[PDB]
Protein backbone atom coordinates (compact mmCIF):
# COMPACT_ATOMS: atom_id res chain seq x y z
CA UNK A 1 0.00 0.00 0.00
CA UNK A 2 2.72 0.22 1.55
CA UNK A 3 0.70 0.55 4.69
CA UNK A 4 1.68 0.46 8.25
CA UNK A 5 0.22 -1.74 11.01
CA UNK A 6 -2.88 -0.40 12.69
CA UNK A 7 -2.52 1.02 16.06
CA UNK A 8 -4.69 -0.49 18.43
CA UNK A 9 -6.86 2.30 20.99
CA UNK B 1 -2.15 29.95 -6.52
CA UNK B 2 -0.10 28.45 -3.32
CA UNK B 3 1.34 25.91 -2.08
CA UNK B 4 -0.76 22.83 0.32
CA UNK B 5 1.11 24.24 3.03
CA UNK B 6 0.07 27.66 2.61
CA UNK B 7 -3.18 26.53 1.78
CA UNK B 8 -3.82 24.22 4.98
CA UNK B 9 -2.18 27.07 7.46
CA UNK B 10 -4.93 29.41 6.08
CA UNK B 11 -7.43 27.06 6.36
CA UNK B 12 -7.00 26.19 9.64
CA UNK B 13 -5.16 29.36 11.16
CA UNK B 14 -5.92 29.66 14.75
CA UNK B 15 -6.78 33.54 14.37
CA UNK B 16 -9.84 32.86 11.96
CA UNK B 17 -12.78 34.25 13.20
CA UNK B 18 -14.74 31.76 11.77
CA UNK B 19 -14.49 28.82 8.85
CA UNK B 20 -12.93 30.05 5.91
CA UNK B 21 -14.41 28.40 3.38
CA UNK B 22 -12.47 30.10 0.45
CA UNK B 23 -8.99 28.43 2.08
CA UNK B 24 -10.92 25.22 3.02
CA UNK B 25 -12.54 24.74 -0.77
CA UNK B 26 -9.33 25.84 -2.18
CA UNK B 27 -7.55 23.30 -0.43
CA UNK B 28 -9.56 20.33 -1.17
CA UNK B 29 -9.33 21.42 -4.85
CA UNK B 30 -5.72 22.08 -4.60
CA UNK B 31 -5.06 18.45 -3.43
CA UNK B 32 -5.13 16.82 -6.66
CA UNK B 33 -3.75 19.30 -8.47
CA UNK B 34 -0.34 17.17 -8.76
CA UNK B 35 0.68 13.58 -8.47
CA UNK B 36 1.81 14.12 -5.06
CA UNK B 37 -0.30 15.97 -3.42
CA UNK B 38 -2.70 13.86 -1.75
CA UNK B 39 -0.06 11.82 0.13
CA UNK B 40 0.79 15.55 1.46
CA UNK B 41 -2.77 16.54 1.98
CA UNK B 42 -3.03 13.86 4.13
CA UNK B 43 0.64 14.27 6.28
CA UNK B 44 -0.39 18.01 6.63
CA UNK B 45 -3.79 17.26 7.85
CA UNK B 46 -2.98 14.70 10.39
CA UNK B 47 -0.27 16.80 11.84
CA UNK B 48 -3.30 19.99 12.40
CA UNK B 49 -5.37 17.15 14.08
CA UNK B 50 -3.30 16.67 16.52
CA UNK B 51 -2.99 20.21 17.72
CA UNK B 52 -3.15 21.03 21.12
CA UNK B 53 -5.32 24.11 19.84
CA UNK B 54 -8.77 22.79 20.16
CA UNK B 55 -9.77 25.39 17.04
CA UNK B 56 -6.22 24.08 14.86
CA UNK B 57 -8.00 20.84 14.79
CA UNK B 58 -11.37 21.75 14.69
CA UNK B 59 -10.68 23.42 11.66
CA UNK B 60 -8.50 20.76 9.97
CA UNK B 61 -11.31 18.12 10.82
CA UNK B 62 -13.46 19.94 8.74
CA UNK B 63 -10.95 20.35 6.14
CA UNK B 64 -10.83 16.77 5.90
CA UNK B 65 -14.70 16.20 6.27
CA UNK B 66 -14.64 18.70 3.31
CA UNK B 67 -12.59 17.43 0.95
CA UNK B 68 -13.90 14.07 1.30
CA UNK B 69 -16.72 14.51 0.62
CA UNK B 70 -15.90 15.17 -2.61
CA UNK B 71 -15.10 12.94 -5.69
CA UNK B 72 -11.10 11.51 -5.26
CA UNK B 73 -9.79 7.83 -5.52
CA UNK B 74 -6.24 9.00 -4.09
CA UNK B 75 -7.19 11.28 -1.65
CA UNK B 76 -9.74 8.56 -0.63
CA UNK B 77 -7.17 5.85 -0.60
CA UNK B 78 -4.82 8.11 1.61
CA UNK B 79 -7.01 8.77 3.92
CA UNK B 80 -8.21 5.13 4.40
CA UNK B 81 -4.97 3.67 4.90
CA UNK B 82 -3.22 3.16 8.56
CA UNK B 83 -0.71 5.83 7.90
CA UNK B 84 -3.42 8.08 8.31
CA UNK B 85 -5.71 6.34 10.22
CA UNK B 86 -3.40 5.92 12.91
CA UNK B 87 -2.71 9.84 13.81
CA UNK B 88 -6.81 9.53 14.53
CA UNK B 89 -6.63 7.03 16.79
CA UNK B 90 -3.98 8.38 18.55
CA UNK B 91 -5.97 11.60 18.90
CA UNK B 92 -9.35 9.64 20.59
CA UNK B 93 -7.14 6.54 22.64
CA UNK B 94 -6.56 7.51 26.24
CA UNK B 95 -2.54 5.59 25.55
CA UNK B 96 -1.69 8.46 23.43
CA UNK B 97 -3.14 12.00 22.92
CA UNK B 98 -6.86 10.81 24.23
CA UNK B 99 -6.82 12.04 27.95
CA UNK B 100 -5.58 15.85 26.67
CA UNK B 101 -7.84 16.30 23.62
CA UNK B 102 -10.89 17.70 24.48
CA UNK B 103 -14.30 15.48 24.12
CA UNK B 104 -15.18 18.08 21.18
CA UNK B 105 -12.81 16.96 18.69
CA UNK B 106 -12.75 13.45 19.51
CA UNK B 107 -16.42 13.13 19.13
CA UNK B 108 -16.15 14.89 15.81
CA UNK B 109 -13.25 12.27 14.89
CA UNK B 110 -15.53 9.22 16.16
CA UNK B 111 -18.68 10.93 14.30
CA UNK B 112 -16.59 10.91 10.52
CA UNK B 113 -15.39 7.58 10.91
CA UNK B 114 -18.38 6.38 11.32
CA UNK B 115 -20.21 8.32 8.47
CA UNK B 116 -16.85 7.07 6.12
CA UNK B 117 -17.56 3.51 7.14
CA UNK B 118 -20.97 4.06 5.67
CA UNK B 119 -20.51 6.32 3.11
CA UNK B 120 -17.25 5.06 1.73
CA UNK B 121 -17.73 1.16 2.14
CA UNK B 122 -14.79 0.41 -0.29
CA UNK B 123 -12.29 1.68 2.21
CA UNK B 124 -12.28 -1.35 4.70
CA UNK B 125 -9.75 0.16 6.36
CA UNK B 126 -11.65 2.41 7.69
CA UNK B 127 -14.11 0.23 9.51
CA UNK B 128 -11.62 -2.25 10.51
CA UNK B 129 -10.30 0.91 12.39
CA UNK B 130 -14.22 1.77 13.80
CA UNK B 131 -14.74 -1.68 14.72
CA UNK B 132 -11.21 -2.26 16.57
CA UNK B 133 -12.38 1.37 18.48
CA UNK B 134 -15.57 -0.28 19.80
CA UNK B 135 -13.55 -3.21 20.48
CA UNK B 136 -11.60 -1.34 22.96
CA UNK B 137 -14.29 0.73 24.23
CA UNK B 138 -13.83 3.96 22.29
CA UNK B 139 -16.86 3.76 20.92
CA UNK B 140 -19.65 4.42 22.19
Amino acid sequence: SDDVPMVIA
Amino acid sequence: PETLEARINRATNPLNKELDWASINGFCEQLNEDFEGPPLATRLLAHKIQSPQEWEAIQALTVLETCMKSCGKRFHDEVGKFRFLNELIKVVSPKYLGSRTSEKVKNKILELLYSWTVGLPEEVKIAEAYQMLKKQGIVK
